[PDB]
């Protein structure tokens, strides 16, 4: 049994690491995009009006 | 029962979080399409 | 003891196996070996005899670059006239590394109309990959070990069915997964946006 808790907390925690891992990983790259396509669309309107 | 307690609350705590994160990604994917 | 089952439930909770998966369940909506099977309307004997030529022809369809190599997994004779040939392609990187082209990507290439016609000239009637209606085809009948009543409900719950189908997602690394794709995805968006941007600059200039 107390082999036991040595492992389970270990597999659980191993998992929290991945949770951290995702947490480390987070977006600005994404936020960037809408701004750009919103911007490119506008230049296209230029060229078109030109 | 000191320990088991620790398990659940950690569990629900992270779960409540994981939930919110998945959601993030959903909303990000969201924005992608 | 009541005590042991709670332990079990918790262990159950934190797991990829899916017994009330740590209540990790979340469904994300995804829009909808490298082995490819080709069916030729030719006799097996003919295919085997000519096979060196056949392999090269396939290579030609690919573009004929040295980097790509066609390999024949095996041939079988489905009817007298039809033969099935399974092939995979190996691609070599600039750093001398080599890996098989993914089945999905390879399949996509072959399916393209121009490619398909060329393939047909070879005598390849039909192609398949191991990995309209077709949506209907996969979304029902359930996935990965996902419960059938939940999987249903993601289908009703689906906000945006053509752009999307329910795709099973599996705890944290899966979200990791998704993110890796997102990034994958991100770079290509950025780029195509750049291509539009370059063309617009050329027009304005």
């Amino acid at each position: 049994i107390c082999q036991d808790v040595e492992n389970l907390q270990k597999f659980v925690k191993e998992q929290k690491q991945v949770q951290e891992e995702i947490s480390r990983m987070s977006s600005k790259a994404m936020l960037k995009v809408q701004e750009d396509i919103k911007a490119l669309k506008q230049l296209l309107s230029l060229a078109a009006n030109g | 029962e000191s320990l088991i307690n620790k398990w659940s609350l950690e569990l629900e705590d992270q779960e409540r979080h994981f939930l919110q994160q998945a959601t993030q990604v959903n909303a990000w994917d969201r924005t992608l399409i | 003891t009541l005590l042991g089952d709670e332990r079990d439930a918790i262990l159950a909770k934190w797991n990829q196996l899916q017994a009330f998966w740590g209540t990790g369940k979340g469904y994300f909506n995804n829009n909808i070996d490298g082995l490819v099977v080709l069916v030729f309307n030719k006799k097996e004997t003919e295919i085997r005899s000519q096979q060196q030529q056949l392999v090269e022809s396939l290579h030609k369809v690919l573009g004929g670059n040295q980097t790509l190599t066609v390999n024949v997994e095996g041939t079988k004779t489905l009817p007298d006239d039809q033969t099935e040939v399974v092939i995979y392609v190996v691609e070599r990187s600039p750093n001398g590394t080599s890996r098989r082209v993914p089945a999905t990507t390879l399949y996509a290439h072959f399916e393209q109309a121009n490619i398909k016609t060329q393939l047909q000239q070879l005598g390849v009637t039909l192609s398949m990959t191991r990995t309209p209606a077709q949506i209907k085809q996969l979304l029902q009948n359930p996935p990965a070990g996902v419960d059938p009543i939940i999987w249903e409900q993601a289908k009703v719950d689906n906000p945006d069915s053509e752009k999307l189908i329910p795709v099973p997602m599996v705890g944290f690394k899966e979200l990791l997964r998704r993110l890796k794709v997102q990034d994958q995805m991100t770079k290509q968006h950025q780029t195509r946006l750049d291509i539009i941007s370059e063309d617009i600059s050329e027009l304005q200039k």
